[PDB]
């Protein structure tokens, strides 16, 4: 499939199937808009952008499947980061 | 049964599945369609073990169970440059801060 | 608009709680109120004497989190085929990853406290914004408006 690199503040390449992280609209404009499948995030430090790559995966599997749908685990030191990754990433 | 996996080296994780009956050579050629380096040139491993290319994931112990889609197993992988390979190295990510007082 | 139908029809149910939550079974009365009936423990099942063209929606007992039953808001008995009860499916749905950390840090922090998280204004009045029954009923009136 194509897949895009999605670089943390960090610098960690995360490497995740296109379609996944289509998952989130503004990735979507970062991608069409203002290297042509990177994206580097100066705010998400890498563990909190590998979170968010492990939900993309969850929601593609576990949206509209009939099979029981497991809780998304999210430690409490890293709920608040991710809190405002996810608000900033509409997903 | 599709299996859940980050593939690491350094400071890359690769996001991928495969089925639980494919074969660690099976995903050595995913591996190198993506960062385009032949199986032969690559080192897969569990924890600090060297799998080998015919062992189905299964076998090598990437379960279900264990690879979940929001919780995917870890495999290391390391380059051969031109030869002796090197030693595996998946860099660590970054450090939650101290939980607020709120929280703790 | 969102009331059960006194068909009088007697419709036996299993209610099954396929989450990890305290499951609290919603029924929607004859005049749109929304009655709370016993709880589910997580993983258990009831079988509930129920009705046709009642109106049932799920949620978590302790947070009123939304949930799904048969991968969908509401739950309407239907006929049993060969006196078979219908099976309702209780999941968890695939929350946003945005709710589901407004979720986590409501479960961690005093709602007192949410004003002292150093968090922009607009996710305070996110986090204070808990689920509650009616206004999905309201907003899924409208949905059907
Ligand atoms: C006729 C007619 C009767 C009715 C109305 C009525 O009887 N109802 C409303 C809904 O269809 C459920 C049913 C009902 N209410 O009580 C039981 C016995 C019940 C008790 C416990 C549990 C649960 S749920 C979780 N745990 C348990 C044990 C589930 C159901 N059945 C009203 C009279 C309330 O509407 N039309």
């Amino acid at each position: 499939m194509m897949y895009v690199k999605l670089i943390s503040s960090d610098g960690h390449e995360f490497i995740v199937k296109r379609e996944h992280a289509l998952t989130s609209g503004t990735i979507k404009a970062m991608l069409s808009g203002p290297e042509t499948n990177e994206v580097n995030f100066r705010e998400i430090p890498s563990h909190v952008l590998s979170k968010v790559c492990m939900y993309f995966t969850y929601k593609v599997r576990y949206t509209n499947s009939s099979t029981e749908i497991p809780e998304f685990p999210i430690a409490p030191e890293i709920a608040l980061e991710l809190l405002m990754a996810a608000n900033f990433l509409d997903c | 049964m599709d299996v859940f996996l980050m593939i690491r080296r350094h400071k890359t994780t690769i996001f991928t599945d495969a089925k639980e009956s494919s074969t660690v050579f099976e995903l050595k050629r995913i591996v190198e369609g993506i960062l385009k380096r032949p199986p032969d040139e690559q080192r897969l491993y569990k924890d600090d073990q060297l799998l080998d290319d015919g062992k189905t994931l299964g076998e090598c112990g990437f379960t279900s169970q264990t690879a979940r889609p929001q919780a995917p197993a870890t495999v290391g992988l390391a380059f051969r440059a031109d030869d002796t390979f090197e030693a595996l190295c998946i860099e660590p990510f970054s450090s939650p801060p101290e939980l607020p007082d709120v929280m703790k | 608009v969102l009331r059960s139908v006194n068909s009088r029809e007697p419709s036996q149910v299993i209610f099954c709680n396929r989450s990890p939550r305290v499951v609290l079974p919603v029924w929607l009365n004859f005049d749109g109120e929304p009655q709370p009936y016993p709880t589910l423990p997580p993983g258990t099942g009831r079988r509930i004497h129920s009705y046709r063209g009642h109106l049932w929606l799920f949620r978590d007992a302790g947070t009123h989190d939304g949930l799904l039953v048969n991968q969908t808001e509401l739950f309407v008995p239907s006929l049993n085929v060969d006196g078979q009860p219908i099976f309702a499916n209780i999941t968890l749905p695939v929350y946003t990853l945005k709710e589901r950390c407004l979720q986590v840090v409501r479960s961690l922090v005093k709602p007192e406290n949410y004003r002292r998280l150093d968090i922009v204004r607009s996710l305070y009045e996110d986090l204070e914004d808990h689920p509650n029954v009616q206004k999905d009923l309201e907003r899924l009136t409208q949905e059907r408006i």
